[PDB]
């Protein structure tokens, strides 16, 4: 909230989010993200890029998560 | 073992359809007791929700 | 001429307890019926369950 | 003595004891008893279900939950019914297939009765699925029943007649219940007649040759092999119901019915998926249901297109390939049937549908002729 | 839009054949249900005694039931009255008819939680994925407040919120309840509310595999034994010269 | 119908049998057995296998085009 519950998701997510497959995916996110902002009458909305990132991230999340959880 | 276990199983218990039926039914009882519990037991290699384990805590 | 009537060898199929022409078969009979019947008895006990 | 003479025993004796049978039948002949088994298992768990189920919209779904939570062992009974329906369909599909491959259809009466048996269980199962009154139960009840409205000048009235209302409402559930109860008994009488016509010639065998020259009594031999056979049915069934109860039903049909929703989904249970694919492959109300029907009544045309001088496929290579392409094509059909009608799926679903009919109606009979010619026959 | 994402495969303690179901977790998950989840979600196919043998003890379960109240039978006139819930009445509709959900909830209808794990693919995974994972609405996406953004949820426009925001805690044994642990537990309990028979199912299954594994060979040996007169068998053809 | 003794006419064919209690139900089971299953498979693959892979391929291709289609770059 302000500071003091060590959300394991956040912790494992860091390590997870980081990683290669997601680095590249997030790159495209940012790439496309910056295009969408750079205009007006556009519609290529950056929705796809997000999921791909999440997917890559989330598979690795599942694999490393619950281990710690009590 | 020696003049054969099966041989005796046949001679003393399988030559008649009576004794045959009789052993199967007697053998049915014990088997149930042994297996039903045996399988419940093996199942105990999951010392988890194990109601007994929880019974002590609460 | 019906005397030429063989009886193909079955050694290739006979249980061991019955492989010798030299000896009786009345002996291994009990063990043989024993085994085959134990199998079916155990089965019915199984199905019964 | 007693078995042979007594009026009731004769029947049993002539059907399961001294019946001369080919010493040759393989595993593909076991589906006969297996359907018999499935039929009883489906009547027995079905009856126990009817002792707690209620066929009224407001309690329909609730009564099914009542069964799985409160009724002792209600859950197994419920899932055994559910899975036995699919088990009944796999067996039904093996059986029809077996006959097709082996020329068993040359026994017209037996076969034709078989087609009546296929239709009867399909109509039966379709009504079964509507009973829980789930999202799919209602919409599958809607989508499928509405087909009859393609029939000209009679259709509207027809659909409204069987519906009971203007939709799939109260009248429809109770209605569908009654027929789902009465149908399997009728199925039984018909299976007796199936067996009655079959007994008039005895069974066919893999060679399609003829086995009067080597018959063995149905008893040790095929009673004990059907037993082992039923045991494997139980395994498949129980493996399905205990470990994966909702596998073939898919996690979906829970959540009650809602006549205003319309889920982006809509597909009948897996056993109609091939027919489903054929129907939507055709842009046309009438044609779709016409070809829907034709995809099953075509079994009644098979014997008229036998063509080959041999009965079985055992000695016919080209025909084997064509047969396998039929089964392969039927996978595609269910696979497509289980997917939305968008880009790739339409055109192959269209192509595969034409193939289904091209295979049975033209390719298979031609191969028979070619085969005859290669053998100088 | 017809473009979306499917949940990953979490390693629950109740997936993979012969596998109990974390009962200490079902209980924490019950807590989660009663405190945070129940406010807007009905679980009208589960009663208090269902929670008995499973997680709680008899007295414990009654005490929870007792707590709040329901509209019990008719007072000798024709108006109903209130009393401490017994072990026999089902958990507690927060909204009378369906339109009450719409009213108190932006215009949306929060679906029942009796099943849900069996009414949505992936099951507990989808619920887990719907829970924990929440995201910043990307560029060109226009939320509109009522609808929040949610990866996983179809269309991405939800109406719920993330009522897992690390807390609104509880506790028996005092589990450090972050959003993760609080989510796993709900789903684990949810599995149980959907499929109570879960454990026993898999117990019979163990017995079914052991028995089939013993009957199958035996029935086979019964069969080959009788078929052996035929498999081993010899033919000879002796036509007149 | 049909019975035994009214099936058909057969002449000069001897049949030797041996009682089930005097032979093994599983003689060369792995020995003779496995080669047979390999031989049966050989004999049938070329007729069973191909149709199926044709679907196997149609299946994975069919899905890729579908999934890849619900995406797009310019225009
Ligand atoms: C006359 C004998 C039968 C009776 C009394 C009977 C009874 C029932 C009842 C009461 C239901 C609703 C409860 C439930 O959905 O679990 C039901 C559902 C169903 N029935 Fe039957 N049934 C019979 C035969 C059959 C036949 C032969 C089939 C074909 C395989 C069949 C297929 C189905 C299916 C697929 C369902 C829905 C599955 C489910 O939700 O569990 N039934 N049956
Ligand atoms: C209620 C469903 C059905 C039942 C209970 C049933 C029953 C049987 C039984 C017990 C046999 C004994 C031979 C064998 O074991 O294969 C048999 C054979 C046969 N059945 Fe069915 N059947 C059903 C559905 C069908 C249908 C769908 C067809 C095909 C249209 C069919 C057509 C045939 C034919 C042609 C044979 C002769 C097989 C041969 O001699 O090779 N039956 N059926
Ligand atoms: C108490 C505060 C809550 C409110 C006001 C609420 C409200 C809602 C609403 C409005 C929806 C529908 C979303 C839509 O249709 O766009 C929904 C769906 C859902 N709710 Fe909640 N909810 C609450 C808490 C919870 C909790 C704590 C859980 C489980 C841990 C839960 C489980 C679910 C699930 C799994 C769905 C998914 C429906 C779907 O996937 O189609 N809800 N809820």
């Amino acid at each position: 909230e302000e500071e003091e519950l060590v959300d394991p998701l956040t912790t494992v997510r860091e390590q997870c989010e980081q990683l290669e497959k997601c680095v590249k995916a997030r790159e495209r996110l940012e790439l496309c993200d910056e295009r969408v902002s750079s205009r007006s009458q556009t519609e290529e909305d950056c929705t796809e890029e997000l999921l791909d990132f999440l997917h890559a991230r989330d598979h690795c999340v599942a694999h490393k998560l619950f281990n710690s959880l009590k | 073992v020696a003049p054969t276990l099966t041989a005796r199983l046949y001679s003393l218990l399988f030559r008649r359809t009576s004794t045959f039926a009789l052993t199967i039914v007697v053998g049915a009882l014990f088997f149930e007791r042994a297996f039903d519990q045996g399988a419940d037991a093996i199942y105990e290699h999951i010392n988890e929700g194990k109601l007994w384990k929880h019974i002590k805590h609460k | 001429s019906h005397t030429d009537i063989k009886v193909p060898d079955f050694s290739d199929y006979r249980r061991p307890e019955v492989l010798d022409s030299t000896k009786s078969s009345k002996e291994s009979s009990e063990a043989r019926k024993g085994f085959s019947y134990l199998v079916t008895a155990t089965t019915t006990v199984g199905v019964a369950y | 003595n007693i078995r042979k003479s007594h009026p009731l025993m004769k029947i049993v004796n002539n059907a399961f004891i001294d019946l001369p049978a080919p010493s040759n039948i393989s595993s593909w002949w076991n589906f006969g008893s297996l359907l018999g088994i499935c039929l009883i298992l489906q009547i027995l768990t079905g009856l126990f279900l009817a002792m707690h189920y209620t066929s009224d919209t407001t309690t329909a779904f609730s009564s099914v939950t009542h069964i799985c939570r409160d009724v002792n062992y209600g859950w197994i009974i419920r899932y055994m019914h559910a899975n036995g329906a699919s088990m009944f369909f796999i067996c039904l599909y093996m059986h029809v297939g077996r006959g097709l491959y082996y020329g068993s259809y040359t026994f017209l009466e037996t076969w034709n009765i078989g087609v009546i048996l296929l239709l009867t269980v399909m109509a039966t199962a379709f009504m079964g699925y509507v009973l829980p009154w789930g999202q799919m139960s209602f919409w599958g009840a809607t989508v499928i029943t509405n087909l009859l409205s393609a029939i000209p000048y009679i259709g509207t009235n027809l659909v409204e007649w069987i519906w009971g209302g203007f939709s799939v409402d109260k009248a429809t559930l109770t209605r569908f219940f009654a027929f789902h109860f009465i149908l399997p008994f009728i199925i039984m009488a018909i299976a007796m007649v199936h067996l009655l016509f079959l007994h008039e010639t005895g069974s066919n065998n893999p060679t399609g040759i003829s086995s009067d020259v080597d018959k063995i009594p149905f008893h040790p031999y095929y009673t004990i092999k059907d037993i082992l056979g039923a045991l494997l049915l139980i395994l498949a069934l129980m493996l399905l119901v205990l470990f994966a109860p909702d596998l073939l039903g898919d996690p979906d049909n829970y959540t009650p019915a809602n006549p205003l929703n319309t889920p982006p989904h809509i597909k009948p249970e897996w056993y109609f998926l091939f027919a489903y694919a054929i129907l939507r492959s055709i842009p046309n109300k009438l044609g779709g249901v016409l070809a829907l029907a034709f995809s099953i009544l075509i079994l009644a045309l098979i014997p008229l297109l036998h063509t080959s001088k041999q009965r079985s496929m055992m000695f016919r290579p080209l025909s084997q390939c064509l047969f396998w392409a039929l089964v392969a094509d039927l996978l595609t059909l269910t696979w497509i049937g289980g997917q939305p009608v968008e880009h790739p799926y339409i055109t192959i679903g269209q192509l595969a549908s034409v193939l289904y009919f091209l295979l049975i109606l033209v390719l298979m009979p031609t191969a028979g002729t070619i085969e005859n010619k290669l053998l100088k026959w | 839009s017809d473009l979306e994402l499917h949940p990953p495969s979490y390693p629950w303690s109740h997936r993979g054949l012969l596998s109990s179901l974390d009962h200490t977790s079902i209980r924490r998950g019950f807590q989660v249900y009663k405190q945070v989840c129940s406010s807007c979600h009905s679980m009208d196919y589960v009663a208090y005694r269902h929670l008995v043998g499973v997680c709680y003890t008899e007295d414990e379960a009654k005490a929870l039931a007792e707590e709040v109240e329901v509209q019990d039978g008719p007072n000798e006139d024709g108006e109903m009255f209130m009393r401490p819930g017994k072990l026999s009445d089902y958990f507690p509709k927060p909204y009378p008819n369906p339109e009450a959900a719409r009213a108190a909830n932006n215009g949306a209808l929060p679906p029942d939680l009796s099943y849900i794990v069996r009414a949505r693919h992936g099951g507990e995974d989808y619920v887990f994925s719907l829970l924990t994972g929440y995201c910043e609405p990307p560029t060109g996406v226009s939320l509109r407040e009522g609808l929040y953004f949610n990866p996983y949820f179809p269309g991405q426009a939800i109406g719920m919120a993330p009522p897992i925001y690390n807390e609104v805690l509880e506790f028996d044994d005092g589990t450090p309840a972050t959003m993760s642990q609080v989510a796993k537990d709900v789903c684990t309990f949810l599995r149980w509310a959907a499929e109570p028979e879960h454990d026993h199912r898999k117990r019979m299954g163990l017995k079914m595999l052991l028995m089939m594994g013993l009957l199958l060979p035996l029935v086979y040996a019964m069969k080959r034994h009788k078929w052996s007169v035929l498999k081993s068998r010899k033919l000879a053809y002796r036509p007149p010269k | 119908g049909r019975q035994f003794g009214h099936l058909t006419r057969v002449r000069h064919v001897i049949t030797y049998s041996l009682s089930p209690f005097e032979q093994r139900a599983f003689p060369h089971y792995f020995s003779k057995g496995i080669p047979n299953v390999l031989r049966r498979t050989r004999a049938c693959i070329l007729r069973v296998a191909p149709p199926f892979v044709a679907f196997y391929l149609v299946y994975t291709w069919g899905t890729q085009e579908f999934e890849k289609s619900k995406r797009k770059n310019p225009a």
